[PDB]
């Protein structure tokens, strides 16, 4: 069997460099040669205890592209069971008697990990657990870097925006730090700085990182410009307007960009990337979103199928 | 000499910090047995001035059971006793994981009010010990986890 | 054709002993030998006018395990049509032009019966109509008793909790009373006693039943311990705390249980069954939930297929 | 003697097995700098076995003794000074129990709030009934104790 | 000073027969000769943590009729925000630095009692705490009975309806049991019977009570027919319909009623009293509500004014 | 007339030191000798466009203590209807034809200032405009410090908590900086530090301030410990838990406190002050709330009554 067969996919911390490479190789293969009947007769539960339309549409599309059937829910609070008294433990004990895999998103950290303890032999894939992990977003981000750059090592990666509360930037930084020779540029207001525990992790591995006040400081050298959302609702409206200017990207900022440079953003973007960027060859956020299908298909195939025919 | 007499056989946990013996009895469910137990709290000590002491007859602790004491009684001495003689002395050393007894200080952690046991990865720093929750994957000072 | 082909499944009162046996035999067969293409090209409407995530996930999974396609809705009030003016009659007249079968759950008693009057030749399966019927829950309960006990006759069955307002216990008692030599033990606070109309039904058939103050009174003899939810929201908070003790089950209560004894509960359980029961060999509520897939598949297959290939 | 005699303080003898630790916890007996010595699962001539708590330089008031009654109704509270037993008392059912109990009514105001629990006690039909000071609901002591 | 001066009014069980007579005497006097400036310069807090328009309007009108100023709030307005972060203790600790008295209604039992522990010198009047106490309702009920019957002893009192969950009938029974020679008639469906702790109380005091399944059984003997509302919640729709005819009054039921008999109801009377009763001389539920003004004035005057009103 | 007669009270930055002393002197006088008819025949609008029970009750009580009548509303009641169609300008243009003064609280910064532009002759008192101003809170804070310390100059003031987003601490710092010789101690997590525009202001005036990571660093020197609430919003759950111990006070922290030191908190104090502080002589947050009555009376009297109260 492949190393990920019947494994839970909960955290980027649990995946090795070899694991990540396997998922990415498998995604390239399915992208080039789709296998629409691979998961025929499999039923997958799409369990969004916390609603997330874009992640859910992406994940369910990946299920259907492999031929699996899908049952599920999305829960504001409107859902029977549903926000109230039954434990998550019991909910998983029940659902894991129904389906062949559980994809779940939940507002509490650790929820997917707890699920693995009750799902018996049914694999759990974490589609987001509070401020903790979102491993498939990281995998689609990694796949996109690898596809556009040809590698995951010796890259110059800028991360811009809310580096403090972005679970996706923490996970991406952790994942890229499993590879060699990468260098990071962090561009964020002081209130939203990349957390010290990430910096200490980098320092321990001898990975170079530095802070910069503007994107133009490093545009000439960047391979990947990874832009994050900055949710106004955790800055003062005045504070946000005071600091947004240095974390907003326009086409004009890209004049000295390398030919290989790609601009990524996990979306939704609102203010951070002007629409004039969209038409530049550097814009790659919709392609990135598209790649979520292939990364998520690869994960489902590896987990639910012993030996990938290809 | 002795307020709490010698035992023929079992375990004696000596050199427990004042105000920690009761904590140990509670956290580790030490009194949930029919075996005879004798305890001294606020006893004098040469090496520590004031100590707690727990004797549990016909009962022995594994090495990690002793290690699970490390966080609360790092200079405790666990004495194995048979036929009235200390046949073994051991000292708690920081374990790799601490289960059941700690509570995750993340209020949004799934661990709260779900039928699971708490679990923390242990790693010594320099002026504290960091505890990383199995569930939420957040890491905390032992000083934060241990308090309210 | 089989006796249930193209029949509506509305009430346990309409199903004979022979009908129940057929569903159960068919469920065992599909459990042992799945037929994932049996309902290929069938489209089934999953109509939850009253939301019920667990019943819906169960029912939709059963549809997919037989290869059918699924369209539907779940309605808090948030749904276009949807809570307002159109009659249920009109809603069914429309939907029954779309699909091959209608599975429906509704807050009003009689709603599934009314649906049959407007669905033309499209079969209606009742997934719950107010405080009236929930026949598939009864069928999964029966299947579970039969599978674990080897029979549905000459059983000792304890029912514990809210026997007054539990539609599932009324229906299960009615169904077991179609079989011979069963004996019932009812364990409930006086405020939640098994209703007189059920008792009169038992008396008329010469079926023995008796009341007991605690589970230990009958543990030695019980084959099936069927625990129900007791919704706090219809007892005084003080009243509930005053009476809960005798309707809460812990592992220690099972010391003199027979080797064959199974503990059932339609779920969710909250207080009624301590988690230490879960690991005992008597705990069978998650297996019971799992069996809902097979009972619901059997019903769909029988109703939509003339002659079961096996 | 496994747990030797003391010169001055209180000796709580004849505690039921598995009740000694509960008493240490409920009444915070170990929150003190005074020397405490304890025996659990000791043989007892009159009881089979028992627990035993000695608290040096420490004496219990009468209502403090009475708070034991729900947990150790046949306990013997001995006062000691200069190694001599100068007094013996047995807990009597108190008329109110504060601090340690929890109201079984989930809608009682007592739960979310900075107040001490308080119950009036009535031994009545030879059951002990506990009435919450706040919600005024009355419960069997068995119901209050489980929670 | 008068016996109730600066006293908290929390529970009927804390008021003696003499206290009850004092409030009623004061109420009669203020009804005969108003004192519109008695509480001039007093500020009273009307704190409806649980909303109750009718109780609140009544209480505030009473404050104004005595010339007091009113500040306050009505709640259930943390509809989806959540319960308090701030303790009721803290809310009272603050408000009691503002006002001269606190009238409060709260969804949790014991709330008014807790308030007295944080209100310092400021008197707390309980306008209702969950299913516990509602003393001013009992006071207005008593005043109404005294006025129409001329006494509170040697009466034949029927109480009809939800006797199980009515805090108002429990309190009225405890209050009337402080007087001598009263005879009770309890008319209730089995599911809603007067609780045992009440019957035991009557038994200790040697007070006669009897159960009846119908109002006609007792109509010819009653001086007071105290009707209560049967909450649809407390029952199933079909159950409610099977029992309804027992706890419902229409004008024809009064043919054999004593000329002095009064029909009371704490309101709303939605189903249980037909509108044809309203024009009979027995209908006294609106007069009863009217008497709430004088009972509540009396209590406010006695608690806040040192000398007895004369 | 007195200097504040018919003046708008919008911002602490518009009030001179003399104005502040005048309000406080007037507050002391009214506390010593009430004037319950000073504002007889005045009608005051209590306009809480943003709800705030505690501020509103306090302000309305003050109006009544001076004998004024009150009309008003509390809002956030366009919960899902939407924002106004009608401008705040128009609302004020209308209301200012009704009343003699407007007290208003609003979620947008500048709302009270805009109101003054449409209120004609009618004075506007700002009860809070977004994260901008809350002058009466500062006035009651100042009055409380003056009363307990005997002066507003040469004080050692510690402020603890969310110094970044607390409009109340910004205003109190600006107010105390109008007096001489005050020393500041700012205790805050890095993410919630006192903003630079405040430190610059102190620097221009030659006022000493220092940062500390803990209350014990400064306890022995403080005259006022002004605690603020840390909003859970402003942080991640795990972040909050890592920092909490710094900005939380318990009674044992006060061992080395000066005998004259008072602990203040604008409330609610949910987490940051343990209830064991309440019985210490240092706890002064409820007395502080109490002083809101006298500060708000003073302001109402000065703005609406031509002659100084004496
Ligand atoms: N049969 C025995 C032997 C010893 N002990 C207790 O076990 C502990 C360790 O015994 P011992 O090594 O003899 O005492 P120390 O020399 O003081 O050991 P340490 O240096 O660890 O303090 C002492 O508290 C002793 O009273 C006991 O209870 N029963
Ligand atoms: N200086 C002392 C004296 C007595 N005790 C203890 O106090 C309890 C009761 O003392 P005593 O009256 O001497 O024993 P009994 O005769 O057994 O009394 P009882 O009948 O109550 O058991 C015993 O556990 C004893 O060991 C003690 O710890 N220190
Ligand atoms: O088993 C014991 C050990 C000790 N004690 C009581 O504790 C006190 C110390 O008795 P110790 O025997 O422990 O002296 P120590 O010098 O060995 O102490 P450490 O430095 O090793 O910590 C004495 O008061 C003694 O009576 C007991 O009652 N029982
Ligand atoms: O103070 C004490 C009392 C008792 N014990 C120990 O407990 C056991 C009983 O010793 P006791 O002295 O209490 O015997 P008893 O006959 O008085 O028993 P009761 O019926 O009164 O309960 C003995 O093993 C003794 O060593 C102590 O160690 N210390
Ligand atoms: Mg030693
Ligand atoms: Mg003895
Ligand atoms: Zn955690
Ligand atoms: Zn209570």
């Amino acid at each position: 069997a492949n190393p990920l067969y019947q494994k839970h996919i909960i955290s980027i911390n649990d995946l090795s460099r070899d694991d990540l490479n396997l998922v990415l190789a498998t995604a390239a293969k399915l992208k080039a040669n789709p296998q629409p009947e691979l998961l025929k007769h499999k039923v997958i539960a799409s369990c969004f205890f916390e609603a997330s339309t874009r992640t859910r549409l992406s994940f369910e599309t990946s299920m259907h592209r492999l031929g699996a059937s899908v049952v599920g829910f999305s829960d504001s609070a409107n859902t029977s069971l549903g926000k109230k008294g039954e434990t998550l433990a019991d909910t998983i004990s029940v659902i894991s008697t129904y389906v062949d895999a559980i994809v779940m998103r939940h507002p509490q950290e650790g929820a997917a990990r707890l699920a693995t303890e009750f799902s018996g032999n049914v694999p759990v894939l974490n589609a987001g657990d509070g401020s903790n992990q979102h491993p498939t977003q990281t995998l689609l981000d990694l796949f996109t870097i690898q596809e556009t750059q040809g590698r995951l090592d010796n890259l110059h990666v800028a991360m811009v925006g809310d580096l403090k509360y972005g679970r996706t930037v923490h996970s991406l930084t952790q994942a890229l730090a499993k590879f060699d020779g990468n260098r990071f540029y962090f561009i964020a207001p002081d209130a939203l700085a990349m957390p010290q525990y990430i910096l200490d992790m980098l320092d321990e591995k001898g990975i170079a990182w530095s802070l910069h006040s503007s994107i133009e400081e490093v545009m000439a050298e960047v391979d990947i410009l990874y832009m994050t959302r900055v949710q106004k609702e955790r800055l003062d409206p005045s504070e946000y307007a005071n600091v947004k200017a240095q974390f907003v990207l326009r086409a004009s900022d890209l004049h000295n960009a390398k030919a290989n440079m790609k601009v990524l953003h996990p979306l939704p973007r609102v203010d951070e990337i002007a629409t004039d960027v969209d038409k530049t060859p550097h814009a790659w956020y919709f392609q990135q979103a598209g790649n979520g299908i292939f990364a998520r298909q690869a994960l489902l195939a590896l987990v639910l199928n012993r030996d990938l025919v290809l | 000499k002795l307020q709490v007499e010698a035992i023929k056989r079992g375990t004696v946990i000596d050199h427990i910090p004042a105000q920690i013996g009761f904590k140990l009895l509670s956290l580790f469910k030490l009194t949930e047995t029919d075996q005879r137990i004798t305890i001294g709290l606020n006893l004098p000590s040469g090496e520590m001035g004031r100590k707690d002491l727990i004797k549990i007859e016909n009962t022995f602790l594994s090495e990690d059971q002793v290690d699970q004491l490390a966080l609360y009684a790092p200079q405790a001495t666990v004495n194995r006793i048979d036929n009235y003689e200390v046949v073994g002395k051991s000292r708690p050393s920081l374990p790799e994981r601490i289960d059941n007894v700690l509570v995750c200080p993340n209020s949004n952690c799934i661990s709260h009010a779900e039928p699971v046991s708490s679990s923390f990865a242990v790693r010594k720093r320099a002026n504290d010990i960091a505890l990383k929750c199995k569930y939420c994957e957040k890491e905390f000072s032992h000083n934060v986890v241990l308090a309210n």
